[PDB]
DNA sequence: ATTATATATATAT
DNA sequence: ATATATATATAAT
């Protein structure tokens, strides 16, 4: 159906405010009590919140939404968003604050002696909330001037200000300087994924569920029931265990559900256990084994020689002349007269491997050395070599015999 | 005009992921594959077929971060409808929302396909996370594609990023290559006549090449040689063992000559239609680089692992030992040593000092030395090893 | 209520008019500046210490009391300048700021330097001496060299965080970190007339912070958050609330991040530990760690790991800084170091 | 003034009115012999040099064969783009020689040839100002303009603007010098916009054409269409039209010739250094000889004889060639010449025409001898006109025994071979007109008119032997030869190439040679000359050995501080580098 | 022994004083031949044993008295080809600016020389074999300076292996004229900086 | 492979 | 146009 695809494509791709919170309640309480205290009083506080995909932008957006429904709040609060990937300098960062506070007409051509004097005139023309998304890249500026000026204006000035800080770094209080550390109230909120696998199974049913404001109720009843029957199936639980064994992040699950929904149309109205099984295979693909399947026959013959070099002269780099000499014994003695190709063609096979980056320079110096006699290292492990040879579509008989021997 | 052959299921994955126009797709898809497996062709034809407003950008072309941003911006402003300038990535995101709010583009899925993605990492550290998370940043219903030839785990930055859903274009097999090549027929001959030519051509050339681009070019050039016995009248279309025996030895010379670009394709079409002190000093460095210093005294006074760097005081000592005459240490003979370096026949290593920097190497092959030795009537073989 | 005035008092911005425990330094600064203002002579001062001592507040009380003495006609009147190093965009902008503060005219930095050199009862204040450093060290040197001239009649006060600073330039009054007694005096001093805290919480907070660092802002924030966690349990702020607060602001979340991890990343960390036991070094390539990790996944019973998935596992562990890894542009050559100690990892994985 | 904590010491003549400059040739006048002789010698030098530069450049222009093939290739490859993918960029690989210096004219000459025939836009790039892709493209767009962050879309927009048809030609002078990265990038970007930007690339290659494979890998080398194009022959022509013609008055001796030929064949092929060599010799010849104003065109040289200073007339009298010439004469003729300068003037005007007519006689017989010589197999005297010129200038050829074996070989030629030889020899006489050998041209035509073979053949052999004995003769046996000749062999040799290391090696081992004051016959030496000969090296013992020697030769510490300076002098020279195996252990001479 | 000792230790007697006092005049004869050959497109390097700076400074006092000459000392420790370019481009032209590149500055110098023939500059280099100027790029900048017609150059090399810094393309940029000038005065000023780095 | 110096561009004075 | 910060190249560790 059209509207089901619309709602869960907004839910899983363009990640959107939804009411459900799993295992972040005390964290939500501390953040809410803080923004309430900063938004109502003249109090100022600072926060450093969690690894990737752990719902950092989820939790703040609900809280500001919940705060904004208060009629007194919505009249007299101004928000400013700054991301650490967009604004990599304080000059770019200072321009955004004048624009987002709608004071770009007010400031005009006025000249300010200092960075703080520019920020001081802005605030004096009603609390203000600052949100600093992806905070660890603000802390790699030259002198952390934006970090100091936001904390100092919070700690001393009367104007109420909140500095919420969003990072992925557990060692976040070792990249900041001493003086900013002293002005930072050490208020840590931890949205770490502390929930179990039975709790992980319950989330699987709830996120793949249509809401109650859906018009056509009779399809919505049987769709919700069909989720309930599949949620208890043993077949879905083995691949759900595999993905839970990799990661407890819900973004990997939202990757799984979109590809399983990809196979639902008017001809296939309800999901099947086969669809989730087929969805698991695409995400679990191994990248390096796929490339070796698509190499040429001669390109396979080089890497087995390069495998054979690292078992004798262990952890020692090798050049082309190491490789070509090893290849010559296999053509003249081990196998047969065919594949005794010339020296200029085998160069292309080596020059195509380095283009695909299965082989990396030990030392990179362009122009200093020749195409041959350049020390090179194999980036492909021995485990991936033997498995890929077995699944090669028509691998020649003696070539695989050389690989084992 | 353009038809995709033996790419059905992968394509169906692409329009399945695309969906309808108002729907929100993945923020980032990263497509990886070999040298020719329909990365450019399938994606470009599929975006043009559905009339989805899309921008195709080569990354190698735009060598500067700046060049890449207006190239996306200008091409989208043609699609909606003078010159928009943006320097940093922040001004790109602000202006991208400005161009997308036009009436044709407010409720559709705008695509930015990028080709040759292995160079984007060298440009800047924060560019590659910028495009992967672009739909969350811009909030304008955007999908970004990544055409590349390298696996995803190399692309991953150290600090982490949004993860793209990884697809694979599968390699063409030996039958799969055959159907694509036997589609664009030459009109004057039959359909089964051209297929048997493809059958024998892949007989020689599948071993060294599974590239579609190379084999199609090799198929065009040797086709006049294949069809000349029937034109002369010795054979017919049903005399297959006549036709394959004419092209049999001809193709085993194409692999050495045309395939390695020694004789160019322009020549190969026409060929069937027509039916003193510098000489010693390079020898001296070759004896300097490729010999141990312990046996130096034995050879003169009375190759694998590559070059070994040598001092100049060893070099000049060998030079006076092989020239059977008094040689003055003139300015030119010291000027002539560094003429070989700038000509790349020699190379200095280290660069610690220049006049008191004795280090050099002899970067030239064995065959180049044996003719110069033969020119001046000198025996390079006698001094190399016993 | 009762607690809301405790929040109002405990706020860092509410500096008191009379500061406890910094009265001798107040008098000594006051005597040095009164020995230099009344006789119309130019001198120099340097002050340093750890950031939490209270330098700016005490010298601001100094400049206020001289201003009040100036209003009462006790001393000849003085015009006042204050500049902070962190706030400025550029190190050379000090000259243009001193120029506009003293005179109406504005100029470029080198023109301002020449006008200030030609110009020299003004009382300079320079916080944050460290960031005005240049490889010329010209700004630092002429900041010391300007007031020592009869035309100048300038007194310079300086604030920094390393005491051994003005030797490398080619007196040093000092401020000490707070101990138990001064800190407990401050904490009772802000809540002198409100019955809101128990003294056992006061001594635990003061003892903990003076044991760790010796800062004031840390104490005021731990007390303000302790009032919050007491307000959840509804009074009187007991020992339990402050004990919960002190390990809500001082405990490290490295080990609890290790606890709540998935199965395969913990297996990866166990593989790192085992490979370090086998080697004895701090350096181990990604191939060596993976060669142990496949054996661990074999023995535990996990499905056999692909390397393009263990690479994602290693990148996720590096992104949260539990490991130290190279950027992944090279693969199979990633030498890994444990960012955390072996004992914390063995404490976290055992349960 | 030259010493401060800085590296710039420029002096300026400001604040004083000396804006007027000193004209050139005021420094030429080093010895006061005549003031006005020097000005005329410098004018004759300038005229002869500009003539030899013009006839160098015109001859290098004539040696058109190469450009005809390249112009045809340029038009043919663009005929495909005229008709209209994966088009290969057509490229031309010009193999220029090892003579790196010569390439500037060779690349310079090709510019106006292409600019006149096929294309109006030809530009040149060098690696010295192209390190990266931003710099490689910025230089290209600026040179394209006359004939903002520009890109390849800037190139295509410019091309549509100015054409509203012809190809753009871009030549790379030194492909060895270019970095690998920028070459691999430029080929790929240009190929995908071949539809709106037609590009054809010419590469200046110096080495054999295998350099393309090393710099450019196979994945890029198949996007090009490589076609190949291609000093000993250039040198023989330029020697003939500068020295073996009578149009230029100046000549050189055999030892001066031997010096200049040896730097070319042995060290490095460079015809511009040969041009450099004779330009110094022309400068040195009008400097050492005062009466070298007579080295000009012959009607002017007789005019110069008429008006002279009296010291110049005495200067004419003291030539060794002149002194040998007056001695052979009668008794009365000697006192006729020595006393009266007017009788000297008329005799000299005859002798310069005897000098001039001989040089008209000389080479036009050498050209005929080569036509015999190059026909003969096994080439005894030489196969080249440069080699044959050397062996007869040094000494008479028949007086050497090498010429007799040539005569014995020349007797054994068949009838057909002689018909080719005497056809060419008669053609040589017709080629150079106003030749002073009339009867000979007739008898070479009479021998051709004649066509018992063996008896007439010996006349044909004895034709050439008598002729060369008349005219081939070394010019040291001719009076007033010095007026157009220069023999300072060591003076030219050391100036072009000398040996600094033997200047170091001789002086240290032998103090006596530049201080001829019994300083050495087989201790007493300057400070660098004692410490050198001691070593040919731990510094404590090396200090003792110096302290042993210098005290023998001559509370002080004078001897120890000398050891400090005269080893730090030596490590400034290329001898001493400190090491850590001992306190010092180094030997960088070993020769 | 410490370096301070030599300043009071100025009591060394030359042994063969009379005969070395003869080779300053004989090489003073060769001044005018050099001064001839500079104007016509050649260049001079002095090759020998001794300290050629004495004959070079003797050449300045006698000859270049009414010219815009420059003296370059490579034996100075903090010397660069950057400094050699900066001396000309700020003082000789009377220009007051900075340049983005050594190559762009070199282009501005060569183009300003090509525009006007009225300027003549004499580029004296006492030591070109010092390790700062030993660079092929530095010698390339000096050779692109040297090839012009309105600029002149005298040089001296002390090193045993000194022609390493010229190949065939640079032996064409410098039109060298080689001169045996072996005075036997000792290296005094240029050994001063080197005396520090050992005992 | 990283760190230091030189250099190329960009930005602020 | 001077000066400084950032980016890239070359050189040394
Ligand atoms: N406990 C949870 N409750 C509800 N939703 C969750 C929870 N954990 C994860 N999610 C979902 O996973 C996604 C998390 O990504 P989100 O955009 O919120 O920020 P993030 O990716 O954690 O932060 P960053 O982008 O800075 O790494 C959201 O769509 C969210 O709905
Ligand atoms: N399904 C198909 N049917 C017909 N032709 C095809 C098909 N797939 C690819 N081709 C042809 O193969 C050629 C090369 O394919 P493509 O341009 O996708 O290479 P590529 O993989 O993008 O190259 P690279 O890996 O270097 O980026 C195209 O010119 C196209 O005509
Ligand atoms: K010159
Ligand atoms: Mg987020
Ligand atoms: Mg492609
Ligand atoms: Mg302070």
């Amino acid at each position: 159906l059209s509207q089901v695809q619309r709602i869960l494509r907004e839910r899983f791709c363009r990640q959107s405010p939804h009411s459900n919170l799993f295992g972040v309640q005390v964290q939500y309480k501390h953040l809410s009590e803080l923004l309430k205290r900063t938004a109502l009083h003249g109090e100022s506080n600072s926060v450093l919140i969690g690894p990737r995909g752990s719902g950092k932008t989820m939790l703040i957006n609900h809280a500001l939404k919940e705060l904004m429904e208060i009629e007194e709040v919505s009249e007299n609060v101004l928000q400013v968003h700054l991301n650490g990937l967009l604004q990599i300098n304080d000059k770019i960062a200072l321009k955004e604050i004048t624009r987002q506070l709608n004071l770009e007409n007010v400031v005009g051509d006025k000249v300010f002696g200092s960075f703080a004097e520019n920020l001081s005139f802005l605030l004096e023309a009603c609390p203000v909330i600052f949100i600093l998304d992806e905070f660890d890249l603000f802390a790699h500026h030259k002198n952390q001037t934006l970090l100091y000026n936001l904390f100092d204006i919070s700690q001393s000035a009367q104007t109420p200000i909140a500095v919420i800080g969003l990072t992925c770094r557990l060692d976040i209080l070792e990249l900041l300087e001493k003086r900013v550390k002293s002005r930072f109230s050490h208020r840590q909120i931890h949205l770490m994924n502390s929930f179990g696998f039975p709790q992980y199974v319950k989330i699987f049913k709830e996120q793949l569920s249509l809401p109650a404001e859906f018009p056509d109720k009779v399809f919505a009843e049987k769709w919700n029931e069909n989720v309930q029957y599949l949620s208890e199936d043993r077949s879905v639980q083995e691949v759900l265990q595999k993905h839970f064994n990799i990661s407890k992040n819900l973004r990997s699950l939202h990757m799984l559900l979109m590809l399983a929904l990809n196979r639902v149309t008017a001809s296939h109205p309800f999901m099947t256990a086969v669809d989730l099984m087929e969805a698991s295979q695409l995400c679990s693909m191994d990248s390096k084994a796929n490339i070796v399947h698509g190499l040429s026959v001669l390109e396979i013959c080089l890497i087995i020689a390069m495998k054979h070099l690292n078992d004798i002269y262990e952890e020692e780099p090798f050049n082309f002349q190491m490789v070509y000499n090893e290849f010559q014994k296999f053509v003249q003695r081990k196998a047969h007269s065919v594949y005794n190709f010339e020296k200029p063609v085998v160069m292309k096979a080596f020059e195509h491997l380095q283009q695909l980056e299965l082989i990396k320079p030990m030392e990179r110096t362009s122009g200093n050395s020749q195409r041959e006699y350049q020390l090179m290292k194999l980036l492909l492990d021995n485990t991936q070599i033997m498995n890929a040879l077995q699944k090669y579509p028509n691998c020649p008989t003696d070539v695989r015999q050389w690989a084992t021997s | 005009e353009n038809v995709v052959l033996c790419r059905e299921s992968q394509v169906s994955i692409l329009q399945s992921l695309f969906g309808e126009r108002h729907h929100f797709s993945f923020p980032s898809i990263f497509i990886y594959g070999h040298t020719a497996s329909g990365k450019t062709y399938v994606t470009q034809t599929l975006l043009k077929t559905l009339e989805l407003p899309h921008v195709f950008v080569n990354c190698v072309e735009c060598f500067t971060l700046r060049l890449l941003l207006e190239q996306i911006l200008n091409k989208l402003n043609h699609l909606s409808s003078t010159e928009i300038t943006c320097e940093t990535f922040n001004d790109f995101v602000r202006l991208f929302k400005q161009v997308t709010t036009a009436e044709n583009l407010k409720d559709q899925t705008v695509y930015i396909v990028l080709d040759k993605a292995e160079y984007l990492r060298d440009m800047e550290a924060n560019l590659l996370p910028g495009f992967l998370r672009l739909q969350e940043l811009a909030d304008r219903n955007v999908t970004v594609l990544f055409l590349s030839e390298i696996v995803w785990e190399k692309f991953r930055p150290n600090t982490g990023c949004f993860e793209p859903f990884v697809l694979y274009f599968p390699d063409y097999s030996i039958g799969n290559l055959q159907k694509i090549l036997s589609h664009d027929h030459p009109p004057e001959y039959s359909a089964d006549f051209y297929a048997a030519y493809i059958n024998i051509l892949l007989g020689v050339f599948y071993t060294v090449c599974r590239d579609l681009k190379e084999l199609r070019h090799l198929a065009v050039l040797n086709f006049p040689k294949y069809c000349e016995p029937v034109v002369k009248g010795e054979a017919s279309e049903r005399d297959t063992r006549k036709l394959w025996r004419n092209i049999e030895p001809h193709l085993k010379k194409a692999m050495q000559t045309v395939y390695l670009r020694e004789i160019s394709s322009s020549q190969w079409e026409k060929l069937q239609k027509d039916d003193y002190y510098s000489k010693f000093i390079l020898i001296a460095a070759y004896l300097a680089s490729y010999n141990p210093a312990r046996t130096d005294k034995r050879f003169f006074l009375k190759h694998l692992l590559g070059p070994k760097p040598f001092p100049l005081d060893r070099l000049l000592a060998i030079l006076y030992s092989i020239v059977d005459s008094r040689v003055a240490p003139t300015a030119n003979i010291f000027s002539q040593i560094t003429s070989l370096v700038t000509l790349q026949l020699l190379t200095l290593v280290g660069h610690d000092d220049q006049l008191d920097g004795p280090k050099y190497k002899c970067t030239v092959s064995l065959d180049f030395i044996r003719a110069i030795a033969r020119t001046v009537n000198f025996d390079i073989i006698k001094y190399l090893y016993d | 209520s009762v607690l809301e005035e405790a929040r109002l008092r405990l706020h860092v911005s509410a500096v008191p008019e009379s500061l406890p425990c910094r009265e001798q330094e107040f008098q000594d600064i006051y005597n040095f500046v009164e020995s230099k203002l009344l006789d119309h002579t130019g001198g120099c001062m340097y002050i340093s210490g750890v950031p939490g001592t209270g330098k700016t507040a005490t010298v601001h009380e100094v400049i206020r009391c001289l201003q009040q003495a100036a209003q009462a006609n006790d001393v000849p009147p003085f015009q006042y300048i204050e500049v902070n190093g962190m706030k400025l965009t550029e190190p050379h902008q000090v000259y243009v700021q001193i120029l506009q503060k003293l005179t109406g005219q504005k100029a470029t930095a080198n023109h301002a330097a020449e006008l200030l050199a030609k110009q020299f009862t003004t009382v300079l204040l320079v916080d944050e001496l460290d960031l005005l450093w240049t490889h010329k060290q010209d700004i630092m040197y002429n900041l010391f060299d300007w007031p020592t001239h009869k035309e100048a009649r300038l007194v310079v006060l300086a604030i920094a965080n390393t005491m051994d600073l003005p030797e490398r330039i080619m007196t040093r009054m000092c401020f000490q970190p707070y101990t138990y007694s001064q800190l407990q005096q401050i904490l009772r001093s802000r809540l002198k007339h409100l019955k809101a805290f128990e003294d056992d919480a006061i001594q635990l907070v003061a003892r903990k912070v003076a044991a760790l660092s010796g800062d004031a802002r840390r104490c005021l924030d731990i007390c303000r958050r302790a009032t919050e966690i007491c307000e959840f349990s509804q009074g009187l702020v007991t020992i339990a609330h402050s004990m919960e607060a002190v390990d809500e602001m001082f405990s490290s979340s490295y080990i609890t991040a290790i606890k709540n991890s998935s199965v395969l990343e913990q297996s990866f960390l166990r593989a790192i530990l085992a490979e370090f036991r086998r080697s004895g070094l701090e350096e181990a390539t990604f191939q060596q760690i993976y060669s142990q990790h496949v054996a661990l996944c074999r023995m535990e019973g996990l499905p056999y790991p692909t390397m393009s998935e263990t690479m994602a596992v290693c990148s996720h562990l590096g992104s949260c800084r539990l490991l130290l890894v190279e950027p992944s542009r090279n693969d199979l050559l990633l030498r890994v170091r444990l960012n955390v100690s072996q004992d914390d990892v063995l404490y976290a994985l055992k349960d | 003034t030259s010493s401060m904590s800085k590296g710039c010491f420029v002096f300026k003549p400001n604040s004083k009115k000396r804006k007027i400059s000193l004209p050139i040739e005021d420094y030429f006048n080093k010895g006061k012999n005549e003031p006005e002789d020097s000005k005329l010698r410098f004018e004759t030098y300038q005229l002869i040099w500009q003539q030899m530069k013009s006839e160098n450049e015109r001859l290098q222009e004539e040696l058109k064969n190469l450009f005809d093939n390249l112009i045809e290739f340029l038009q043919k490859s663009h005929s495909g783009f005229q008709k209209n993918k994966l088009r290969e960029i057509p490229t031309a690989a010009l193999v220029l020689g090892v003579n790196v210096t010569d390439h500037d004219l060779t690349f310079g000459s090709l510019t106006e040839a292409l600019q006149n025939n096929v294309t109006p836009y030809v530009v040149s790039l060098q690696a010295k100002d192209c390190p990266d892709m931003k710099h490689f493209l910025q230089k290209l767009i600026s040179q394209l303009m006359d004939c903002t962050h520009y890109s390849m879309d800037s190139l295509s927009s410019w091309y549509m603007t100015v054409t509203q048809s012809p190809p753009v030609v871009v030549i790379l002078k030194d492909m060895e010098s270019f970095a690998t990265k920028v070459l691999q990038d430029f080929i790929i970007i240009s190929s995908q916009h071949l539809h709106e930007f037609p590009l054809i690339l010419i590469f200046g290659i110096a080495t054999s054409p295998i350099i393309i494979h090393r710099l450019l890998p196979h994945a890029v080398s198949s996007l090009l269409c490589i076609e190949l194009f291609q000093c000993k022959e250039h040198l023989t022509t330029v020697l003939d039209k500068l020295l073996l013609t009578t149009q230029f008055p100046f000549k050189i001796n055999e030892k001066v010739l031997q010096v200049l030929t040896n730097i070319f064949l042995y060290h490095d092929f460079s015809v511009q250094n040969f041009i450099k060599g004779l330009q110094l010799s022309l400068l040195e010849h009008f400097y050492s000889q005062p009466l070298s104003v007579l080295c000009c065109n012959l009607p002017e040289a007789k005019r110069r004889i008429n008006f002279l200073s009296n010291n110049q007339c005495e200067n004419i009298r003291r030539l060794p060639s002149f002194r040998r010439y007056v001695e052979k004469q009668a008794s009365e003729k000697q006192v006729a010449l020595l006393t009266n300068e007017r009788y000297l003037k008329e005799e000299t005007q005859l002798l310069l025409e005897n000098l001039h007519v001989y040089h008209m006689n000389y080479f036009l017989v050498l050209r005929c001898l080569h036509k015999f010589t190059s026909s003969l197999p096994k080439y005894p005297l030489g196969r080249q006109i440069r080699e044959l010129y050397c062996t007869c200038l040094e000494k008479n050829i028949w007086d050497s025994e090498e010429y007799a074996s040539v005569l014995q070989l020349l007797r054994m030629l068949a009838k057909d071979e002689l018909m080719t030889i005497l056809e060419k020899c008669f053609k040589v006489f017709k080629s150079y007109c106003e030749n002073h050998l009339g009867s000979t041209a007739k008898r070479i035509e009479e021998f051709l008119a004649q066509f018992k073979f063996e008896v007439l053949r010996e006349n044909v052999v004895n034709f050439i032997d008598c002729l060369v004995r008349e005219y081939l003769l070394p010019p040291e046996t001719q009076p007033l030869h010095e007026v157009v000749y220069f023999s300072a062999a060591h003076a030219l040799r050391e100036h072009l190439n000398a040996a600094p290391r033997i200047a170091l090696h001789t002086a240290l081992n032998n103090p006596y040679y530049y201080l001829k004051n019994e300083a050495l016959k087989s201790n007493i030496a300057p400070d660098i000359c004692i410490a050198y000969k001691l070593h040919l090296i731990n510094l404590v013992d090396w200090s003792e050995a110096f302290a042993t020697v210098v005290t023998a030769a001559e509370m002080n510490e004078i001897i120890h501080a000398r050891f400090i300076r005269a080893v730090s002098e030596l490590e400034l020279l290329g001898f001493i580098k400190p090491t850590k195996q001992k306190t010092d252990h180094v030997a960088r001479l070993t020769w | 022994d410490q370096q301070t000792l030599r300043n009071l230790l100025s009591k060394v007697s030359p042994s063969f004083s009379a005969e070395l006092k003869q080779l300053n005049q004989q090489y003073e004869k060769l001044f005018h031949k050099w001064m001839l050959q500079l104007h016509l497109g050649f260049n001079i390097v002095l090759y020998g044993l001794g300290s050629k700076r004495d004959l070079l400074e003797r050449f300045r006092t006698t000859m270049l008295q009414d010219s815009i000459h420059v003296v370059i000392n490579g034996f100075f420790p903090g010397i660069s080809v950057k400094s050699v370019l900066n001396s000309i481009t700020e003082e000789v032209l009377d220009h007051m600016g900075t340049f983005r590149s050594i190559l762009d500055q070199l282009d501005w110098i060569v183009n300003k020389f090509k525009e006007d023939s009225s300027l003549e500059l004499f580029l004296l280099i006492h030591n070109l074999d010092s390790q700062m100027l030993r660079g092929e790029k530095s010698q390339q900048i000096i050779g692109q300076l040297s090839s012009l017609h309105n600029i002149y150059l005298i040089a001296s090399i002390d090193h045993l292996n000194a022609p390493l810094m010229w190949d065939h393309a640079k032996q064409s940029l410098f039109n060298w004229l080689w001169y045996e000038t072996t005075t036997y005065s000792p290296y005094t000023e240029e050994t001063s900086y080197e005396n520090s780095l050992l005992v």
